[PDB]
């Protein structure tokens, strides 16, 4: 099968800037290439085909190039509505195959996470569960690491993480990290800590409580 | 004029099969082969196959071996995809599209979820601080929305009247059911002196949970 490798899963740009997204085919497809935009929830919309032909209705800001194996979608004068997913498709050979996609994101000033840790509620505990929840809100850039410790020692089992996409209003990211234990396990320990490392600080941000 | 309109979301058990159909309109059905594509969160698109209505030519991707059967009923201008022996890895959004290069001629998509889980309403647990050591002009509260199925749920705080300073996170799977969390950050002068409630709606179970956060 023909493999389509898209350079980067995430790129950062600013409104008004130019950005280019590459796509490499594992073998020559001439110019049998299409570039698609796709917003969350929605169906794909063509931008380019034959590697360089713009579809009618598409802003002039979008161009495409390349022939053979290497292809580039370029977005000049980036607008905020452009901050979404883009993938390539080859149509020289079956099976039809596609890049894995590139998400465009907005550059903004660095911002440290605002961290909050919550003990389990008594209602949860009475039902035999103990979820300790840590929110790490409104930070930038997206890259962050969260570690849990119980009584000073690292805990990995029982952690689930969830991350938002870039916020439409302030361009930050947020994350939630939840450590779930039994009531009995929770009750054997004193100290519960959520630690976050982010480029805004050389020391981890530490939030904690003691039972 | 050109429209490809797909059937509604499906939820099915492992082992079952399903039929997802695609009603073409605004062109002559036989002029163009209908292609099928699978989109799974984070991962790429996979082309499944096509059916050529005025031709009878059917091509499949070997990837989906004995998993897929494509049909068409020229009478209603409808192409269909029958999937069998489903597993949770088949959960995805499935699209029909017009021709091998579809341009804007895609269907809206059909969500397939494959799971042995039963429809289950959320249990909602309050997240409140205990006493702190210092005085904070701000306070964060939350809701842990645990153990529901299927997606989605929506969360608001004080019926939406409170929306700046809310973060609601994508659900995760935890014991074959979904869990999500939501936080809200408000001035400490407004809570607990004023009531703060997380409002959780789970349409599949026709359930609403209004959990007041008390100190
Ligand atoms: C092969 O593609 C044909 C349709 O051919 C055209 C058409 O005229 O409809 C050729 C035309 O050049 C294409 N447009 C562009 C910009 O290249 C056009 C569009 O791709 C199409 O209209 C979008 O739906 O396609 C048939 O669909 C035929 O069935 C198909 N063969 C297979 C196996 O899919
Ligand atoms: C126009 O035709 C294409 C596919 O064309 C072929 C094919 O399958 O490649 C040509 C091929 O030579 C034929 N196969 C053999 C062995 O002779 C084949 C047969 O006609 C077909 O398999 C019979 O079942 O057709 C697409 O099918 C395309 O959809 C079609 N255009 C339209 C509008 O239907």
């Amino acid at each position: 099968d023909i493999l389509m490798t898209q350079s980067h899963k995430f790129m950062s740009t600013s409104v008004g800037d130019r950005v280019s997204i590459t796509c490499k085919a594992s073998q020559d497809v001439g110019t049998n290439i299409a570039w698609y935009q796709q917003k969350p929830g929605r169906s794909p919309k063509v931008l380019i085909y034959s590697a360089s032909t713009r579809h009618t209705g598409v802003p002039d800001r979008f161009t495409g190039s390349g022939s053979g194996t290497d292809f580039t979608l370029t977005i000049s004068n980036v607008q905020s509505e452009d901050l979404t997913d883009y993938f390539c498709q080859q149509y020289s050979s079956f099976p039809l195959t596609f890049g894995v996609g590139t998400k465009l994101e907005l550059k903004r000033a660095d911002a440290a996470p605002t961290v909050s840790i919550f003990p389990p509620s008594s209602e949860q505990l009475t039902s035999g569960g103990a979820s300790v929840v840590c929110f790490l809100n409104n930070f930038y850039p997206k890259d962050i690491n969260v570690k849990w410790k119980i009584d000073g020692s690292e805990r990995q089992n029982g952690v689930l993480n969830s991350w938002t996409d870039q916020d439409s209003k302030d361009s930050t990211y947020s994350m939630s990290s939840t450590l779930t234990l039994t009531k009995d396990e929770y009750e054997r320990h004193n100290s519960y800590t959520c630690e976050a490392t982010h480029k805004t600080s050389t020391s981890p941000i530490v939030k904690s409580f003691n039972r | 004029q050109v429209q490809l309109k797909q059937s509604d979301a499906e939820l099915v058990k492992p082992g079952a099969s399903v039929k997802i159909s695609c009603k073409a309109s605004g062109y002559t059905f036989t002029d163009h082969a209908i292609h099928w594509v699978k989109q799974k969160p984070e991962q790429g698109l996979d082309w499944i196959g096509y059916i050529s209505p005025g031709n009878g030519d059917i091509k499949y991707n070997e990837k989906f071996k004995d998993k897929v059967t494509l049909t068409a009923d020229k009478s209603s201008s409808t192409a269909s995809m029958h999937l069998n022996s489903l597993t949770s890895e088949d959960s995805a959004v499935y699209f029909c599209k017009r021709s091998l290069l579809a341009l804007d001629y895609w269907g809206q998509g059909t969500t397939l979820t494959v799971s042995s889980a039963k429809t289950t309403p959320p249990s909602v647990y309050p997240l409140a601080p205990g006493s702190a050591a210092q005085t904070n002009s701000m306070v964060t509260l939350g809701c842990l929305v645990k153990g529901y199925f299927p997606e989605p749920v929506t969360v608001t705080w004080n019926s939406g009247s409170l929306s700046s300073g809310v973060h609601t996170f994508p659900a995760v799977l935890q014991s074959d059911l979904y869990t999500l969390s939501s936080s809200v950050t408000v001035p400490s002068s407004t809570w607990p002196s004023e009531t703060v409630t997380c409002n959780v709606a789970h349409p599949a179970s026709s359930t609403k949970v209004d959990k007041k956060i008390v100190p």
